[PDB]
Formats: C-alpha cells, structure tokens, sequence
C-alpha cells in the first residue's frame, strides 16, 4: 500500500495508548513490571477491587492482560522498533518469575489476581482462591518464548488440575493451586468414547461438565503444547487435545449434523431441588427440568443453542478450530469446522433479516415463546427473540473458514451477513469487485479483521479502502480519553481492548505483513468474587460499565 | 464455593449484551 498520513495517525492513537498503559498501569506504591488491569480516565490511576469489608485492593491480572501483550508484539512487527516486544518480554518474564504457584498454575483469571501494590495474592471469593478460565485463550507462542519450561508446566497443570475424571473427561473450572504436578499428565492412554450414536440426542450421563466454553481452551492449550514443544515433553498432548475436540464431534445431532454445547448430561444424584429456580447439576439436566416436559428427549443441556451457547460454539470455539487447522495444515479438523458451521446456520440462520434463531440442535424453534416455568435458562416468561448481533463477530469464522476451504455456500452466508451490516455487496462470488460503504458508522474490531480476511481471500483493494475509512471512524468514536473505550461515558478502561490489535493488523496488511502479527482468537477476562455490597459480582459490570 | 455459582455462556455481563 501507498501510506498516508490518516494510516500514520492511526498508528499514533495506538502508540499513545501503549504509553499511556505504561506509565499510568505502573503503580506509584511499588514500581514493578505487572501492569493494572484498567485505568480510571479521571483520576488515572489503575483500578481497585472493593472488599465486602471495604478494603481495596488494585487489581494486577495476568489473565486480562493477554491482549496487550498482543498489541505490544504487533506494534513492534509493524514498526521495526523492538522496544514494545522488549517490554512484554519484560512484563512477562517478571510474572512468570514471580507469580507461579508450586504446581505450575498462574496466580491469575476468574477467582485470583495479583495486589499491584502490595504484591500480594488477592482471592476477590471468600474461600474460593483457585485458579479459573473461560475462553481466556492466553498468548501461548510468545509465553512460550518468553520461559518454555515454565509454558509447558503451566499446560500440564492447567490439564491436571481442571480434568476430574480421564474416562468421562468432566472439567472442574476451580482448579486447586494445592493439586500436585504431574510431568507425565498426558502419557495417560486414550480411552474410548461413552458417546453412543445410537441414542442421540441422548446423551451419556455424568457429572455433564464438559461445556464448549471449558474444553475449547484445553483442547487449544494440548495443541500448543504438542506445536511449541520438543517431541519428549509434548507426548501424549496432541492425542489428548484431538480426543477432546473428537468428543464434542461425535454427539454433534445425528439427523441435522447441527454441533453441541457439551457431549455429556449431568446425572440426576440428589433430590429434591428446593424448587425450579435450584439449577444446581446434581439434581440432573437442566434443559430436560425446563424444556422436557413439552419438547421431550431433544431438551438436553448439550442441545440448546440459545442463551449464548451458539455464541461459544459457531465463534470463540470455531476460531481456535480454524487456527488450530491452519497452524497445523489438518483438513480434518477444518472440514469438521465447516461442516458443523454450515449445519448450524441451515437451521439457525435467517437471510432474509440477517438474524440468529433460538434453537435446540435438531432445528426446533423457541422464538418468541415465553419460558413454561423457571429454570436453567431463564425464568418462567422470558422470551427469546431471533438475534443480529451488534457487530460481525459470527462473520469471522465463515471467512476464515472460507479462506481455508473455498464452499460456495459460505461465500453466500458472508454476502449476506455483510449486506445486513450494511457494508454493501461484496458480489456473486470472491472474484466479483465488491460495491462497499465507505460512509458505514457502526463500525467495531470486527469490521476490520473481516474485511482483512476479505481482503486476503480477493486481492481486492477496495477491502482496503473500506477497512481504512471504518479504521478512522473506530479511532474517531472509541479512542477517548487517551484510552479504547466502548462507551465514552465509561470512567473506566481495560487494558485487554482489542481495538489496538485489530488497528495494528489493518496496519500491518497496509505493509504487507499480516501473517506475522500474533491472530485475534476472540480470548478475555473478567473477575468474579464479593463486590463492595454485592454478592455475586463481576469487575465486567462494577468496574467497567461505570460511569464518570 | 463457598457461594456457589454457575459459569454458563452468557452470564459474565458482556456490554454486547441485549
Ligand atoms: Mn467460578
């Protein structure tokens, strides 16, 4: 590309919000490496966790800070200074030297956190101090860089502390920093599926914990290993990672081909409930309490795709596949992907509005009927309504499944998606000149990794031109502040936005060096704990979503 | 634990959220 000025500023936003993290991420109490989780755009200083008994305590978490060292690495691909990787080297390394428990487990994610002025461990959930991820998707390639023996610990222990039974493959998500190491955790042998075909939808009943949105990231953490690591130490890890990522595969509906939430239900191992709103597992499958007595045997937990299942599915767990396949150059994996990503919108899709169905994995509709009772997904009354999410998150995986694996039914569903987010026509096929808006003002991160991926899928150069005038108008409206924020009302920023590596990759393309900044694979944070007078609390909403 | 709570898909308050 011939650079402009307007391309240089955009690259400026970003490296002003990198000093700015820098300086103002630092605490002033005690300068170390670990940076604050978020800044207050007021006062700029870093963000506190606010104790039940009103202690506060600024929050230092490694696990919301993946993104950032994201946007550091790019920042030094698409600039040739190495100062920034330099520094998430630095960062990185402090952490890891410091913040490591005995088994090889993090002092970070959902229910741990590191004091970032006292250096103290903080537990943000009285008596639950253990270590928790959901779709988190940590920087694995450059952790790996930056202490091998350390990244391959961390993903033997993350497997031994999480996986709680090696037949039925049930995940706890409170993983013990008290539970041993085990360096030979994946030489276990494969056992063989409790999946039987025969009775799908049915599924097989145990303690039913292998939801998508635990087995994606160890299922991407086992073929880290097995990818980063010498043939010795990774033994065991890709058979392990492709018996997981299998299981969810083989209880995929067997009329519709439609992908599942989980390939387990929970037993029915206690009784009573103490009535519908009592959703706890061991009194058996949710969606069957729920659902079952009108749908009967289709109402199984791994079945719903509503209430932000098909989200974890047909998004964040569809793009650590498509990584996973490309990384890897394994057909299987990607045509498995397409398969269930085209089985999915057959009986979920709508093109004549651009919406999202509620669906159970056989292609029955909820939409518009109000819940018969309470229970798992919602109280009796809630409605679920056909969704258009606000922004093209749904369209990556279609084009980066398209760029893997040409299917002209996919190129149709991108045509549409696009069209209904107004971006105009991108045409018949991918050899078509698209006819794009330059003027479209709903922008987000994701109208720019798309029309990337449209961009290396054509050769088109209006892809670029649309990308850039969207990249302007996401720097216009979300730079505020010095910081990337989704509401400019909002007092407080996270330093994991993913704005600064979506404009770092546009910026990379404009220098022909896309392949070489670190994919976007749609990882984040969050805390949950005791929040000042509120019980069961995320910083996603009390920190956040504040306003100044 | 010792409040128990889920970790379903969507309960983490996302601003995407509707
Ligand atoms: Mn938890």
């Amino acid at each position: 590309a011939d650079y402009t000025e307007q391309d240089a500023m955009r690259v400026q936003a970003v490296k002003t919000y990198i000093d700015n993290v820098l300086q103002e991420g630092r605490s002033q109490i005690k300068t170390t490496p670990l940076l604050a989780d978020g800044i207050n755009t007021t006062t700029r200083k870093p963000v506190e966790w606010i104790y039940p008994d009103g202690r506060t305590a600024t929050i230092s978490n490694f696990a919301n800070q993946q993104n950032f060292l994201r946007a550091l690495t790019a920042m030094s691909v698409v600039t040739e200074d190495q100062r920034y990787q330099l520094e998430a080297v630095r960062i990185t390394r402090y952490f890891m030297d410091n913040f490591i428990a005995d088994n090889g487990l993090f002092y970070w994610g959902g229910h741990r956190f590191v004091n970032l002025d006292t250096l103290e461990l903080e537990g943000p959930q009285n008596k639950n101090s253990v270590h928790e991820l959901k779709n988190h998707y940590p920087y694995y390639p450059f952790l790996y860089h930056v202490d091998p023996h350390a990244t391959e610990r961390y993903i033997k222990a993350f497997w031994q502390a999480h996986v709680e039974d090696w037949q039925s493959l049930d995940m706890g998500r409170h993983g013990s920093y008290s539970k041993n190491y085990d360096d030979k955790v994946f030489h276990r042998p494969i056992p063989a599926s409790l999946v039987d075909q025969s009775k799908l939808p049915i599924m097989p009943e145990t303690k039913g914990l292998t939801f998508i949105n635990a087995g994606s990231d160890l299922i991407y953490a086992a073929y880290q290993l097995d990818w980063l690591a010498p043939s010795a130490n990774a033994q065991g890890s890709a058979a392990w990672g492709q018996y997981l990522m299998t299981q969810y595969k083989l209880a995929k509906h067997p009329k519709t081909g439609a992908p599942v939430y989980q390939f387990t239900s929970p037993k029915k191992r206690e009784w009573p409930p103490q009535s519908d709103k009592d959703t706890n597992s061991k009194y058996g499958d949710r969606a069957a309490r729920q659902f079952g007595p009108e749908l009967g045997n289709i109402a199984r937990e791994g079945n719903v795709l509503f209430k932000s299942n098909d989200k974890s599915i047909v998004f964040n767990n569809a793009l650590i596949e498509l990584h996973l396949a490309e990384q890897r150059n394994d057909a299987a994996i990607r045509e498995q992907v397409v398969d269930a990503l085209l089985n999915f919108y057959r009986l979920a899709y709508n093109p004549e509005n651009g919406t999202i169905k509620p669906i159970f994995s056989d292609g029955t509709s909820i939409e518009g009927i109000p819940l018969a009772r309470d229970g798992y997904y919602g109280p009796k009354g809630r409605v679920f309504n056909a969704h258009k999410p606000k922004t093209e998150e749904y369209l990556l995986p279609i084009l980066r499944a398209y760029r893997l694996q040409a299917d002209p039914e996919l190129w149709q569903l991108a045509a549409n998606m696009t069209h209904h987010y107004g971006w105009g026509s991108l045409g018949n096929d991918a050899k078509a000149k698209p006819t794009l808006n330059m003027q479209l003002s709903s922008v987000s991160p994701m109208t720019l990794f798309s029309a990337i991926e449209l961009y290396q899928i054509t050769q088109q150069p209006e892809y670029l031109e649309f990308a850039r005038a969207a990249a302007d108008k996401l720097v216009e409206k979300r730079f505020v502040r010095g910081y990337f924020l989704a509401n400019p009302r909002y007092l407080n920023a996270s330093i994991d936005a993913i704005e600064p590596l979506a404009l770092l990759t546009l910026d990379a393309t404009l220098k022909g060096k896309t392949a070489q900044v670190a994919p976007y694979l749609s990882g984040s944070g969050y805390i949950h704990g005791e929040f000042a007078g509120k019980e069961n609390a995320y910083d996603t909403n009390e920190i956040y979503k504040q306003t100044r | 634990h010792h409040h128990h709570h889920h970790h379903s898909s969507g309960l983490v308050p996302r601003g995407s959220h509707a």
